[PDB]
């Protein structure tokens, strides 16, 4: 129940004979290149947050490929990597390591993600609903007047493995990824948590 | 009360999933996929209440558990309460013995998906 929309630089191209973007025939949803979506992730038994990447149109197949960055969320925070590192003085350390995990998952917001530069492919009959995912500021604003299931906020990029934060402005990496190549744009974000 | 990871709170016996705010038996096989080493032998030492023991219980389940109430979404069902305040299951259907003082209560539970697919209820009595 999702149609493939083809358009060059503006207006859209018929199918007779360039960005691709999914609509959904039911509301209107549009899906595209800097998006962020809700996913039900069957394996994790929890849900997942991505970034749209890339809308392949796989003419190996006559099949469309939906491939997406994927964000942490809190719970996959290495929280002994976070302090250490927000903590200079704090990797010389003293306390059990369930110490900090039960002062991550304390003072979190749980509705802060993290940026990664791993991909993945997401089906969309996973698919639960659009991520409103804002900046730093952009949060401020909305403070007592959030929706804990769409409203998202993001400070960092950081490694899969929830460890090497670095700030980054969210709303200028939605417009990254909607200008430049995909593979390129993949591989610089890769680049930004290395020393 | 024992944070094994970010994720999991084991408390009360329970093992807690803090991201679906619900109890996970400690035997379901999902945690093959999410737990380390160090935090699956962790709950091995642990010492937690088996999950079977609630296969034929056709009441409700009362319990002191206070942090699992606390980090843990609950929902409204209909129950019969008894004298005591011990909840009891609605029969679905005319059941015909005289119980006067057993009524019908919007109590609220966690609710457990069992093993067989049979559904359970926590309560604090």
């Amino acid at each position: 129940g999702w149609e493939i929309i083809t358009t060059d630089e503006q207006g859209n191209i018929i199918d007779g004979g360039t960005e691709h973007y999914l609509k959904r025939s039911s509301d209107g949803i549009k899906l595209g290149r800097g998006d962020s979506v809700v996913m039900h992730n069957e394996a994790a038994g929890t849900y997942s947050v991505y970034m749209i990447q890339e809308l392949r149109l796989n003419t190996l197949n006559n099949v469309v490929e939906l491939w997406a960055l994927t964000y942490l969320r809190w719970f996959e925070v290495n929280p002994l990597a976070h302090y250490r590192q927000f903590n200079p003085d704090a990797n010389i350390l003293n306390r059990p390591l369930n110490y900090y995990n039960k002062l991550f998952s304390e003072t979190a917001n749980k509705n802060e993600l993290y940026l990664t530069a791993e991909l993945a492919e997401l089906q969309l009959f996973n698919f639960i609903r659009v991520a409103n995912v804002m900046d730093g500021s952009k949060w401020e604003v909305l403070k007592g007047n959030v929706d804990p299931e769409r409203d998202f906020t993001v400070r960092y990029i950081c490694e899969p493995t929830g460890e090497k934060f670095v700030d980054i402005n969210i709303e200028d990496v939605k417009a990254y990824i909607k200008k430049v190549e995909p593979r390129e744009a993949q591989e610089y974000l890769k680049d930004l948590t290395l020393p | 009360e024992e944070y094994v990871s970010p994720r999991f709170l084991v408390a009360d016996g329970f093992l807690i999933d803090l991201a679906e705010e619900k109890p996970i038996n400690p035997k379901d096989p999902r945690l093959l996929t999410l737990l380390k080493d160090h935090q699956r032998a962790m709950i091995d030492q642990m010492n937690l209440v088996k999950w079977n023991d609630f296969k034929k219980y056709q009441d409700p389940i009362p319990l002191k558990a206070k942090t699992l109430f606390k980090f843990c979404k609950q929902i409204k069902k209909k129950f019969l309460r008894g004298a005591d305040f011990k909840l009891h299951t609605l029969p679905t259907e005319a059941n015909l013995k005289y119980e006067p003082e057993r009524m019908t209560v919007l109590a609220s539970c966690v609710p457990i998906l069992l093993d067989d697919q049979t559904v359970q209820y926590l309560y604090d009595d």
